[PDB]
RNA sequence: GGCUCAGGACAACGGUUGCACCCCCCGCGGCGGUCCUAGCCGGACACCGCUGGCAACCCGGCGCCAAGACGUGCGCGCAAGGGCGGGCGCCCGGGCGAGCAGCGUGACGCAGCGACGGCCCGCCCGGGCUUCCGGGGCAUCACCCGGUCGGCGCGGUCGCGGCGCGCCGAGGGCCCGACGCCUGGCGGAGAAUCAGGGUUCGACUCCGGAGAGCGGGCCUGCGAGACGGCCCGCAC
């Protein structure tokens, strides 16, 4: 099946090497999850029976996750919205496709409804008393079965910002 | 590329130091995972047919096992294959024989009879130290032993006493100039000498220099070099202190026995 | 003073380099919690750095540098084990990546003579260094990098345009 | 539900050997848990003069 | 374990490094605290009895019954992953040559063990890859490569990596013989020959690699892309 041994390229001098053994078990790959936020449907995870009895889960399906504060040291449960910027692709963002390092959209109930009345980060705040914050995707999904992430501030929020204006 | 793990070990691919006849078959006991090492043990079986001579085959040695008529460091064992090392206690009180397993200055295994003072405990070299579960630090020896919450004057490479029936330190030897030890790898295995000079070298081995007793010089790298006292052996050696003579001598002494 | 003026210098670089649109995603140190360049005072350390040891030294420029390099081994994440070697500059026409070519000899038993071979390797060049060709330099294993690489560069000696070619062992 | 006399054998029925059984090895993990924590607590006692980290027990 | 040497010529293989990029059954030694009827829980199937199909191979339907099997599960907080937590030219303990392990703390989630108590850790054998050097002939083969060369980002993998994908740049190798073609080409430890220097061979005893008519795919399992295991196409 699908496998990333280097028998079948082609040596630092571009020539054909030719091969000498059958396809071995280590080396082999699995089909990409593409792990679809939501927006019979719901939160869906698989596993997977990997090398020496170990299991790797992997989801299909989901919607909330785990995100922080750095500055303010707060950190709850959210919903995320939408995903809004990914350096890797525009098609992932159309069809909703999760994976580490997605520029996500997440509600600001569970914030603001202990926010705005404490002084800290100009911007967040302006986000708090509207109905979305710009965060990020910091863990793998496909391999944990989990999408958790911390909150942009800083160059990286104006370098997001910029990117995203005139759409 | 087999599939799987090695179940068998052809004669003629033997440790040579196990001196077994050419002769003797096609296979040879292929020892089971345990306290040592394939390199650096012998099994059960070898001591016990092939030295002692209690046993003429591999049915009498299974008999005399699994009857429980042994015991390893106060434990009877009941595997034929099972592996013997260095600095361990063999007991056998049906006849009341009492061995020590050390080397000899030839490069081989022999068996050194005590009393009953020193059968309560034995010598291992610790080699390593981490921090295992919620962070509590640990040791391991040569003989594949754990002991947790040791003393933080303890360091690597150091020797250690511990009782047989609690594993329990009782005094550590240190590591140090000046120190009589015992080299257990290589070309110079069972020779005794004192440590005069450690050369290290960044990322690489450490070669230790050591002086015998009769005033001969040696080397060999720090992964076989065991400790076993202060200044004088704590424990009972072979008859000769660990001097190996030349060729002449061994000739002459052959030419005596003969 | 002196740690004031190099905290402006590297706050701020992490800003127009934010402004330089035409790269996909910010670059950033991961050891580093973005958010500490909001910090007026210099309470916190804005750059990271590491000490390779074997008796190298960690040149100024990654200390005082302004870049992001995660193959780096002083202000990334990889480490120098294994063998040190020593070669000259064959090529440097890669965006961050050199060919050094590494002279030795070999003895035919036959003839009682020896022959002059060569062989090229590949090995990854920090920012931290400026090389041309014919220059001398220090290379450390590491993991693989690449299909070709498994090398980094740690010291270079320099040299001058005009030296005759010789054939030299290391 | 409620010549050779064949009567099936009962199972699932507990006889004082399974009790004492169970109470041996309730009282063995018991002991086992009491002899780690003396230790751990012992070695804290010790190391007055230098420096520790372990999990603390929550709860 | 045993058979063979078809395939394959910077590969395999031989000596020498590393995993601070890894997995690992038995065995040995330790450790063992588990969030929200416990004098002992529930239902099945096998063999087996009655009833039957078909040339053979194969199985059907009903029926009470057993578990160190299956399922649930009493219990002192605990799997995986994630955020924050060091320095001011360099150097001068848990451990290192090397800022690596562990821990605290803010949030997620209830994984594993438990109706005669073992999840977990270390060692061992083994495996995977990887540094350096060696590694057939023809120039009536002189220019070759185009994921080919590097960078950035994600995915997947036990795991690093153009291993795969998207974007960007252009690159890499060569008379110290590339690339291409041929080989009645498995390699080494070794064998034959005989002043010394060497020539030829190396199916076969030991180590390593590959295969089970050709080409592919997969389940079980710690471990197999296994064939005295299964599925497909082709030739018999
Ligand atoms: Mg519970
Ligand atoms: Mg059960
Ligand atoms: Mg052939
Ligand atoms: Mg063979
Ligand atoms: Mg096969
Ligand atoms: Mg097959
Ligand atoms: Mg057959
Ligand atoms: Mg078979």
């Amino acid at each position: 099946g699908i496998t990333h041994d280097k028998m079948y390229k082609r040596s630092k001098t571009g020539a054909v090497q030719g091969k000498w053994h059958k396809k071995r078990k280590y080396n082999l790959g699995r089909q990409p999850a593409n792990t679809k936020l939501i927006v019979n449907e719901g939160q869906k995870i698989s596993t997977i029976r990997c090398r020496g009895g170990n299991i790797k889960r992997r989801a299909l399906r989901l919607s909330h996750g785990s995100f922080a504060w750095g500055s303010a040291d707060i950190s709850h449960k959210a919903r995320i919205l939408q995903v809004v910027y990914n350096s890797t692709s525009n098609e992932l963002v159309r069809t909703n496709t999760l994976v580490k390092g997605c520029v996500v959209q997440i509600d600001s109930a569970p914030f603001k409804s202990a926010l705005s009345n404490d002084t800290l980060d100009k911007e967040i705040l302006d986000q708090i008393r509207g109905d979305h914050i710009l965060a990020r995707i910091s863990s793998r999904p496909g391999q944990v079965g989990t999408a958790d992430g911390y909150i942009l501030e800083g160059p990286e929020l104006l370098f997001y910002q910029k990117k995203l204006a005139p759409k | 590329m087999a599939r799987g793990v090695r179940k068998h070990l052809k004669r003629l691919n033997a440790p040579k130091h196990w001196l077994l006849d050419k002769m003797g078959g096609i296979w040879a006991p292929r020892p089971t995972n345990g306290p040592h090492g394939l390199r650096e043990c012998i099994p059960l079986i070898l001591i016990l047919r092939n030295r002692l001579h209690y046993a003429n085959t591999y049915a009498e040695t299974s008999m005399i096992l699994q009857d429980k008529n042994v015991l390893i460091d106060g434990k009877p064992r009941t595997d034929p294959t099972f592996p013997v090392g260095f600095m361990d206690v063999f007991e056998i009180p049906k006849v009341h024989k009492t061995f020590r397993v050390l080397y000899d200055v030839k490069g081989r295994f022999t068996l050194v009879p005590i009393q009953s003072n020193e059968a309560g405990f034995k010598l291992c070299r610790v080699q390593k130290i981490f921090l295992g579960d919620k962070g509590m630090p640990y040791l391991s020896t040569h003989d594949a032993r754990t002991i947790r919450f040791p003393h933080p004057d303890i360091k690597t490479n150091d020797t250690i006493k511990i009782n047989l029936k609690t594993g329990k330190i009782d005094e550590w030897y240190k590591f140090d100039i000046g120190k009589i030890v015992m080299v257990t790898g290589g070309r110079n295995c069972g020779r005794i000498g004192t440590i005069q000079a450690i050369d290290k070298h960044m990322g690489s081995y450490t070669m230790i220099r050591m002086k015998d007793t009769e005033g001969t010089e040696f080397l060999t790298r720090l992964c076989n070099v065991f400790v076993i006292g202060n200044d004088s052996p704590a424990v009972a050696i072979p008859t000769t202190k660990g001097i190996r003579p030349d060729i002449i001598k061994n000739r002459e002494l052959r030419l005596r026995s003969i | 003073r002196r740690a004031l003026e190099r905290a402006e210098t590297l706050r701020k670089a992490a800003y127009e380099m934010a402004e330089n649109q035409h790269e996909r995603a910010y670059h950033k140190q991961s050891q580093i919690f973005q958010g500490r360049f909001l910090r007026k005072d210099n309470a916190r350390c804005l750059r990271f750095y590491k000490s390779i040891g074997m008796g190298y030294h960690t040149p100024i420029t990654a200390i005082n540098g302004t870049y992001i390099d995660k193959k780096c081994p002083f202000t990334g994440n990889v480490s120098i084990r294994g063998r040190i070697l020593r070669g000259v500059v064959h090529s440097a026409k890669m965006q961050r990546s050199i060919i050094v070519r590494r002279d030795y000899l070999h003895f035919v038993q036959k003839y009682k003579r020896y022959e002059r071979r060569h062989k090229h390797v590949a090995a990854h060049l920090s920012p931290c260094f400026r090389v041309k060709e014919g220059d001398i330099v220090t290379i450390g294993e590491c993991r693989p990098l690449s299909k070709t690489i498994r090398f980094n560069v740690i010291k270079v000696e320099p040299v001058s345009e005009a030296a005759k070619k010789r054939f030299s062992p290391f | 539900l409620f010549k050779k006399l064949k009567y099936p054998k009962v199972q699932r029925v507990v006889t004082d050997e399974k009790y004492a059984r169970k109470q041996r090895v309730i009282a063995e993990k018991k002991e086992i848990m009491r002899k780690s924590l003396q230790q751990l607590e012992e070695y804290k006692a010790l190391l007055s003069r230098m420096g520790k980290q372990h999990n603390i027990r929550i709860y």
